[PDB]
């Protein structure tokens, strides 16, 4: 996160980290949907480009978490992965296209004050509140600056940007199942994801029944808080489906 | 409903009927804030 | 990073 804030006890309760075994760092932020599914970015497993490719036994997760570094014993609470699944249309070779993956959890996790599962939107819901102007959150442990990372949480809130604007700020092919979000050049006020920060949850707060849904997925950007440029995230309404199935049927 | 129910109710916040820091700035810009 | 206990490295 690029010139946001430490975040408060308890403010992001789905907030989950990926971390990897050996060696022990950090990998992505995702997120807590139920007491046995979090969900990520797909490039966050898989990336030929970079020679990524990791399995379930090559990381852990971690739920409940504050600070980036320290085991916040009796706090946060460690999981094992029991299967990964990457969505079968996930293109890494183009654009980065349906970025998402679902992680199954080996035995579910206990909530409490810091541990607590987010919504997934539903069609009503993402039409309602997925409008350009309306702010968004998003949380990570990643990078303060492109070119070093924070001891807290970090986060910040981000306004969704118009089609247009996304398509014309960047030469990647732009699709369906992707949005940006940021501040645009004359806004003044700045901010954005970075790497690390990738996987993790950009949320917004129904102001129907004062719940918290995750409309998107940290996914890419084109370095960290760069003046018109914007941070791209998955959309996740649009891959529910496949969500969903995943879910019912494993 | 689209989601077991409870979730997106924050321990901390929705539950004690406290507010973060923050999370007006959210609200405000759901019709024509900025 | 702090270290994790063992009983988790599965
Ligand atoms: C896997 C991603 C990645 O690094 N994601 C992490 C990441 C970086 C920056 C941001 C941001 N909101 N500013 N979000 C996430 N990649 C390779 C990229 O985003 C490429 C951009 C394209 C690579 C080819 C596929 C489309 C994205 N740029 C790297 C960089 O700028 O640091």
């Amino acid at each position: 996160i690029v010139e946001g804030s430490d975040a408060e006890i308890g403010m992001s309760p789905w907030q989950v980290m990926l971390f990897r075994k050996s060696p022990q760092e950090l990998l992505c932020g995702a997120s807590l949907i139920s007491d046995r599914w979090v969900l990520t970015a797909a490039h966050c497993l898989l990336y030929p480009p970079w020679d990524k490719n990791f399995t379930e036994n090559d990381l852990l997760v971690r739920i409940g978490k504050h600070s980036r570094t320290r085991y916040e014993r009796n706090i946060e609470k460690i999981s094992m992965l029991e299967k990964i699944y990457i969505h079968p249309r996930y293109n890494w070779r183009e654009n980065l296209d349906r970025d998402i993956a679902l992680m199954k959890l080996k035995k579910p996790v206990a909530f409490s004050d810091y541990i607590h599962p987010v919504c997934l939107p539903d069609r009503e819901t993402a039409a309602s509140l997925l409008q350009a102007g309306y702010k968004g959150r998003v949380t990570g442990w990643g990078n303060l600056k492109e070119t070093g990372q924070p001891s807290v949480l970090q986060v910040v809130n981000l306004p969704i940007v118009e089609r247009p604007v996304c398509k014309d700020s960047t030469r990647i092919r732009i699709t369906d199942n992707m949005f940006c979000a940021g501040y645009k050049p004359d806004e003044g006020k700045r901010g954005d994801a970075c790497e690390g920060d990738s996987g993790g949850p950009f949320v917004m707060k129904s102001p129907f029944n004062n719940r918290w849904y995750q409309m998107g997925i940290v996914s890419w950007g084109e370095g960290c808080d760069r003046d018109g440029k914007y941070g791209f995230y998955t959309h996740v309404f649009r891959l529910k489906k496949w969500i969903q199935k995943v879910i019912d049927q494993f | 409903g689209s989601g077991e129910a409870d979730c997106g109710l924050r321990p901390l916040f929705e539950k004690k009927s406290l507010e973060d820091k923050t999370e007006r700035e959210l609200l405000e810009s759901y019709i024509d804030g900025r | 990073y702090e270290p994790i206990p063992e009983e988790f490295a599965q």
